[PDB]
């Protein structure tokens, strides 16, 4: 179990640390968050009391170095950095859990939620989506955009998500125009799964972190990424069923974790409808079917 | 984006464009079978793809043999017109392609849209206007070379004549909309007007009857007056 230390909190703010959420006063004697679980990435974010906009945050793994936050007046954000001194470390955390200024990751022993959201998910690929190597933690809010949204403007500060076009020379076979854009089996399997992501595992790492960036920061260029990949996969009439299988259980986690208010901007209607009714794993998807129909009736 | 009453003047410009319609082009007879069930027969059909500015019609005529084997035909029809409008594409000189193509059915976006992707600088467009091609079959001469067609075949007309010898593109096109939309709405009566006077004939390379000037406007009247009467019967007003 490990620790991530605040330095202090000098700016009333809810804080976040994946699916919970803890509200802090300006300069209340919040010292970090204690109890992480070791085995799978985690999210910290913020949203100040003072300005609603701009949900922000940083995806890191303990097991790969000692990371900490601490506000900087200057750049008006809590920062995320990483603590090389172990033992310097070591003291800090020691004596803020002697004083018993953390919170404790509220984990219930039941609760398989963040497990399941984010089974595939893995600090390397974040990484390649979220440029900046001189980190091991990665930095998202909710207003960065994303490759595909760019070439439709700083580099530097992009979500580089696989770029995914239903009508695109890389989708689209010449000779097989009406079959392929009918059937997109050919893009998901050859193109994108053995082509570009090597393996499902990859691409529904992706697909999570997507969703997780769309629930957590409001980051559009995310919820369409999230609802591409599954466009792709359900418009898919050949599929491994070891995919729809997961897919199914992936995608039940995503609806039961979001926000029963959110569902008119995180959720797009068309998509939901195709896959779950038109498509051709239009009766793949059982345990999503029945958690849409009964949480969201209205958006179908 | 698509093309309305507000920017018509752009048909006229000097920007190659060409109209595709592609309603001929999948053509059934519903008929009863033996049993007593119901069966289409398909005949021969054609894709509509005009050059509004010069009047150059090419009538890729698609032959009943293209269906054989074939699901879901409707749907595959458009993908078809979008195969042949692709393959006219490029079989035209590079400065004879068009830099638009407008569909007069939106259902035929996606198809051309993809078919299209090896030349991204040609827009594909909607339209607003209800354009009256479907009646192109009402043409005699386009009727009968579909109709005769034992193959795939692609047959080049003039739609205008030699109309634009006398007046502009854009009131060719309105000529032409004005007998089209005639012979939708009563064929009968339409072709009753364009050759109740035995003098005025088709030239053999014509489509249409050779009227004077002043023949023209006393036809299109007549035309105009066919339309509304229809439209009060179709309504009751």
């Amino acid at each position: 179990m490990n620790t991530v230390p605040f330095t202090s909190a000098p700016i009333e703010v809810t804080i976040g640390i994946d699916q919970y959420s803890f509200n802090v006063k300006e300069n209340q004697p919040f010292h970090g968050i204690k109890d992480i679980p070791i085995g799978h990435v985690h999210v910290i974010h913020f949203q100040h009391a003072d300005n609603s906009s701009m949900r922000y945050g940083y995806w890191f793994d303990c097991r790969m170095g000692n990371f900490y936050i601490q506000y900087d007046p200057k750049d008006g954000l809590y920062k995320m950095m990483e603590e090389r001194d172990g033992a310097k470390f070591e003291n800090i955390v020691h004596n803020f859990k002697e004083r018993q200024m953390m919170v404790s990751y509220p984990k219930i022993d039941e609760d398989d939620t963040w497990y399941n959201l984010t089974e595939f998910v893995q600090m390397d690929k974040i990484r390649k989506i979220v440029r900046k190597d001189e980190n091991q933690f990665s930095y998202v809010d909710s207003s960065m955009t994303t490759v595909q949204e760019n070439e439709l403007s700083d580099p530097a500060h992009s979500l580089n998500y696989t770029v995914i076009n239903f009508k695109s020379r890389e989708a689209i076979r010449p000779g097989h125009e009406m079959e392929d854009f009918l059937d997109k089996s050919y893009y998901l399997n050859t193109v994108m799964l053995q082509g570009i992501f090597k393996n499902s595992s990859n691409y529904f790492g992706e697909l999570q972190f997507a969703f997780l960036n769309a629930m957590f920061f409001g980051n559009y260029g995310s919820s369409l990424q999230w609802h591409a990949m599954i466009e792709l996969i359900c418009s898919s009439a050949t599929v491994p069923k070891h995919m729809l299988d997961k897919l199914d259980e992936i995608l039940y986690y995503q609806i039961k974790t979001l926000p029963e208010q959110y569902s008119d901007i995180l959720l797009n209607e068309r998509v939901w409808n195709i896959c779950l009714y038109s498509s051709f794993q239009k009766n793949s998807l059982h345990n999503t079917e029945k958690i849409m129909e009964n949480k969201y009736p209205e958006l179908l | 984006g698509a093309m309305n009453s507000s920017n018509y003047a752009e048909l006229f410009n000097n920007d190659i464009k060409l109209f595709v319609d592609d309603t001929n082009v999948y053509r059934v007879t519903v008929h009863k079978t033996f049993e007593g069930n119901v069966a289409t027969k398909a005949i021969n059909g054609c894709i509509f793809t005009l050059n509004p500015k010069t009047g150059h019609l090419f009538l890729k005529i698609i032959h009943t043999s293209v269906w054989a084997g074939q699901k879901r035909l409707s749907q595959l029809a458009k993908w078809k017109t979008a195969e042949e409008v692709s393959a006219l594409v490029r079989s035209l000189p590079k400065e004879e392609q068009p830099k638009q193509i407008i569909v007069t059915r939106k259902a035929m976006l996606d198809p051309l849209e993809v078919h299209m992707l090896d030349f991204p600088n040609i827009a594909i467009r909607p339209t607003e206007l209800r354009l009256p091609f479907s009646a192109a079959m009402s043409i005699d001469k386009l009727s009968d070379v579909v109709m005769k067609a034992t193959e795939p075949q692609m047959v080049l007309f003039n739609i205008y004549d030699d109309w634009l010898d006398r007046i502009s593109s854009y009131t060719a096109f309105s000529r032409l909309t004005l007998l089209l939309r005639a012979l939708k709405t009563n064929e009968e009566s339409a072709k009753m007007i364009l050759l109740s006077d035995p003098t005025i004939t088709i030239k053999s390379y014509h489509l249409w009857p050779s009227f004077t000037d002043e023949q023209w406007i006393t036809i299109e009247s007549q035309m105009r007056d066919l339309i509304l009467t229809e439209y009060g019967r179709k309504y009751n007003v």
